[PDB]
């Protein structure tokens, strides 16, 4: 009779206010995906703050990041599955120019990345870690970055930037050409739907978890004004 | 070495397709009268996923059916009544398969999490974490309330035992990353169309492959027997829909068209195997007439793309689920 | 007459222009299940707003100048000049609600999902309904809006004459409720949104400034303030102004005034809905 | 790793195939003799439609 009715009127009842209970936290919480190369210090920036699930609350905002493992393979068919969250976290080790390039290997990582069809909105944290190695290998004489990478001897300084309190010129150079080669990656592909944050990271740095909050609110104030015609 | 063996082997196995293929499945479907237009409306919403979906499964009875999002939450509807009967929660939030086994007391999950889980729906716990797979878990299957075959990112697709929780054959051999599989009526052949051009056909109980298909030119996405389970249709991402034959392995027909460009993600047959429903990318299905390779109707509705697909045991009902968080039943 | 004949044609087209945008945009948020987010709602209130106006005040007024006279009883003045009222006062804190929803979005990002959810923006819009009807329907079916001055009782006292008399105190206090807070409110939060705009141009700038990577925001923010300000201001500074001084504006600048507030609601559509999703909407729908 | 793949192929190479005429023949045949029973394929009574 009707009495099966009312129950499940009552059960779908119960199971629309847990969806509603749990909606709430679900929009109060944002999901961001680690995606980098092996050993680029991935592992490192996971301690700092299948499937390797991290969540980090900082200013009483709920972080979950995702780090995948999964096989090497250059197809990625998952990578569809995080067209919706909140940023892309890229992390690559800017000291390995002449190691077997794995910077090559990244740029065409972060290529193939920036002009997903899924990807065609989520912005990108990009980290360029181990700063200290690249400028220990920039001092020595040993290997010359302009030999691995033809067009940094045509490469000059920019005329604004920000050096570091005490940093040498050369290793200035060299950090600026290892962002400004993903910056031109990504403005060439770019329309404004989603942009690119460069920085310069260390293994002792501690408030690497301050930056991806900037990010992340720069990179939902940006979705909000070209919402709107604004920006 | 060995290569120009397999390079004989391979130009033999063409010639002999090519010897077999004296007619085509267009000739002799000419003189039938068309299909007609079919008009489809959303009979059903169904309503209540926080974000996308990528799987549903009907299930032996027409009136339930489960859907799985990346919400964390596996959903079991009522068709009928548009009621939730159950809500599942997940341990992991990424979810991309689901299945309702034929007995109507498992369900199973699997997502980028290599483990697969069985759920209880009759006691709702995890009855079994079934784990051992390397890439991410792509589709699942019940061919009783025992067994599960399940199809992951490696190139391996296994077949489980729940009751011992362990893999009792292993079906390798493959090259890419097996996306989806589609089991036979009488439960004893399935196949598996994967990000290689090929779509392999298995043998369960041997545990062997038996015949290969290399029609596509791009990744294979969707595949689903024909009701006869002779015939099988695959969809790809190269805009394109084929019709393999498993007495006669070359492709029987191709539905594609020219406005068409993006892929296809889920297909489907209907009950009388003349309709092929197909999801595509462009946020519509397209229904094509099987036997001629044109288009009968246009399920449009979806403001995302489609990623699920599915059609009643008694073929009453077709229901679409997209990225788009609402289901849709259509007759 | 000629003369009278053109004033006719163009209030016909300023109602079937109003007309057909809010139905427009009210069957395109109504009928698209994408297009229902929790801006639309305050969206469809404006919407509705509009569409009550353009539907009951000005057709009803443009007959009331046309014929010269008011052949309707007199409470149906009394509930026609309620009607304006509530349409006007619901529409502008309407608009204020929806730039106060923009600057929750922007200057806030993190907590703006928290704030805003679809059942606390239902509060929203009925809080917006009930102030516009207690500055409206209370202090003119109760009779608190009638004036004391010899020629507003002898016109009240009349049926077939329907001309609008307010006191000091109602005049204010309606121009403040409706107009002077939502504006001051709205140049707030427009204010910091377009401070917020450049900062991000800024740090964009700084971040790409030798690859190619506010004229937008200033164009934006124009049309969205420069027509609502000047469509409205100009009739409520001479709203105040004609009960400051008995003698100072005439009646004809008054109902001018008055009706070109009254095509904001007209404009309002254009201002608002012109974002793709409601582009696709109107071609579907449309055609 | 290639002995394998060659096994493979000898072993699927050696099986029999019928003409397509006889596979579209049988296909045909199955979507003929099963049209009437499929409710997509025409639009059912609205008494026998369970979600009308
Ligand atoms: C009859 N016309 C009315 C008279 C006064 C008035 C209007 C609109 C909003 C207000 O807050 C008002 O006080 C006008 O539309």
């Amino acid at each position: 009779q009707r009495n099966e009715e009312k129950a499940q009127r009552e059960a779908n009842k119960k199971i629309e206010k847990q969806l509603q209970k749990d909606k709430q936290v679900y929009r109060a919480t944002h999901r961001l995906l680690l995606l980098g190369a092996g050993e680029s210090g991935k592992s490192t920036i996971v301690k700092q703050m299948g499937i390797f699930e991290t969540k980090f609350q900082v200013d009483k905002v709920n972080f979950h990041m995702f780090d995948v493992g999964g096989q090497r393979d250059e197809r990625r068919k998952w990578i569809q599955c995080f067209n919706d969250v909140t940023a892309i976290i890229f992390v690559v080790a800017s000291s390995s120019y002449n190691m077997v390039n794995r910077l090559q290997e990244a740029l065409n990582l972060f290529k193939s990345i920036w002009n997903n069809r899924w990807l065609r909105t989520i912005s990108v944290i990009l980290f360029l870690n181990k700063q200290d190695l690249l400028a220990e290998k920039v001092l020595a004489g040993k290997s010359k970055i302009e030999d691995y990478f033809p067009e940094f001897a045509r490469y000059t300084t920019p005329e604004d930037a920000t050096p570091e309190p005490g940093e040498d010129p050369r290793v200035t150079r060299a950090k600026y050409f290892i962002r400004d080669e993903f910056l031109r990656i990504s403005t060439a592909s770019g329309d404004g739907r989603h942009y690119c944050y460069p920085h310069f990271t260390c293994a002792v740095d501690t408030e690497n978890i301050r930056r991806v909050f900037n990010d992340c609110r720069d990179i939902i104030q940006r979705m909000h004004l070209r919402q709107y015609e604004l920006l | 070495q060995l290569r120009q063996e397999a390079e004989q082997l391979k130009n033999q196995i063409r010639d002999a397709r090519k010897a077999c293929a004296d007619a085509t499945l267009s000739q002799i479907t000419n003189n039938i009268d068309p299909v007609g237009r079919i008009q489809m409306r959303t009979r059903r919403t169904l309503r209540g996923h926080l974000a996308k979906i990528y799987a549903m499964h009907w299930g032996t009875d027409s009136r339930l059916l489960v859907s799985a999002s990346q919400d964390g939450k596996l959903i079991i509807w009522d068709s009928y009544t548009t009621n939730k009967v159950h809500a599942i929660p997940l341990r992991s939030s990424w979810v991309m398969t689901c299945a309702y086994a034929p007995s109507g007391n498992y369900v199973a999950c699997g997502g980028l999490d290599n483990i697969c889980s069985i759920y209880n729906l009759k006691t709702v716990r995890v009855s079994r974490e079934l784990a051992g797979h390397t890439g991410y878990l792509s589709c699942c299957r019940f061919l009783d309330d025992n067994q599960i075959v399940t199809s992951s990112g490696d190139t391996t697709c296994a077949l489980w035992d729940i009751e011992t929780g362990q893999q009792t054959t292993t079906f390798t051999g493959h090259t890419g990353d097996v996306m989806s599989l589609s089991l036979a009526p009488d439960t004893r052949l399935f196949v598996s169309g994967a990000c290689d051009a090929s779509a392999k056909l298995w043998d369960v109980r041997e545990g062997m492959c038996r015949q290969t298909f290399t029609g596509h030119e791009s990744d294979i996405n969707a595949i689903c027997f024909f009701p006869n389970g002779n015939a099988f249709a695959t969809g790809s991402d190269d805009a394109t829909c084929r019709l393999f034959d498993l007495r006669a392995d070359q492709e029987l027909m191709t539905y594609s068209h020219d406005n068409i460009i993006c892929g296809i993600t889920s297909v489907s047959f209907s009950k009388s195997g003349r309709l092929l429903l197909a999801g595509y990318d462009d946020f519509n299905c397209n229904v094509w007439d099987a036997l001629k390779a044109d288009r009968a109707g246009v399920l449009a509705g979806h403001d995302n793309r489609v990623s699920c697909l599915g059609v009643t045991d008694d073929g009453m009902a077709v229901a679409t689920g997209s990225w788009d968080s609402f289901l849709k039943i259509w007759n | 007459e000629v003369w009278v004949v053109g004033m006719g044609i163009v209030m016909s087209l300023i109602v079937l222009a109003i007309v057909f945008g809010n139905v427009l945009v009210i069957t395109a948020i109504a009928k698209f299940e994408r297009l229902q987010t929790v801006t639309n709602y305050f969206i469809t209130s404006l919407a509705c707003a509009d569409l009550v106006m353009g539907l009951a005040v000005v057709p009803f007024g443009a007959a009331h100048i046309l014929t010269k006279t008011w052949t309707f009883g007199n409470f149906w003045c009394e509930f026609w000049t309620s009607i304006d009222v509530l349409c006007v006062t619901a529409s502008i804190e309407t608009l204020c609600v929806i730039a106060v929803d923009r600057y929750f979005a922007i200057t806030s990002p993190f907590k703006y999902q928290s704030l805003l959810t679809k059942n606390k923006a239902r509060v929203i819009i009925l809080m917006v309904w009930i102030v516009s009807g207690l500055t409206s329907f209370l202090p003119i079916q109760m009779h608190w809006y009638r004036a004391t001055h010899q020629e507003a009782i002898n016109c009240y006292a009349e049926e077939t004459c329907c001309d609008f008399f307010t006191n000091q105190a109602y005049a204010i206090a309606s121009s403040i409720v409706s107009f002077y807070v939502p504006l001051v409110i709205m140049v707030f939060v427009y204010s910091r949104v377009f401070q917020e705009a450049k900062r991000q141009l800024q740090k964009i700038d700084k971040s790409e400034g030798r690859f190619h990577v506010e004229h937008k925001a200033l164009k934006t923010l124009g049309i969205i303030m420069g027509t609502f300000t000047l469509c409205w201001l100009p009739f409520f500074i001479v709203n105040i102004v004609h009960v400051i001084q008995d003698n100072l504006i005439r009646k004809e600048v008054y109902i001018l005034l008055n009706w070109i507030g009254y095509v904001n609601s007209g404009f309002n559509p254009l201002i608002y809905c012109r974002s793709p999703d409601f582009r696709i909407a109107f071609q579907e729908l449309l055609c | 790793q290639a002995r394998k793949l060659v096994e493979q192929l000898k072993m699927e190479a050696n099986i029999d195939r019928i003409k397509v005429s006889k596979a579209a023949a049988d296909l045909m045949a199955y979507c003929e003799a099963h049209a009437k029973e499929d409710p997509l394929l025409t639009p059912v009574p609205a008494s026998e439609n369970p979600f009308r």
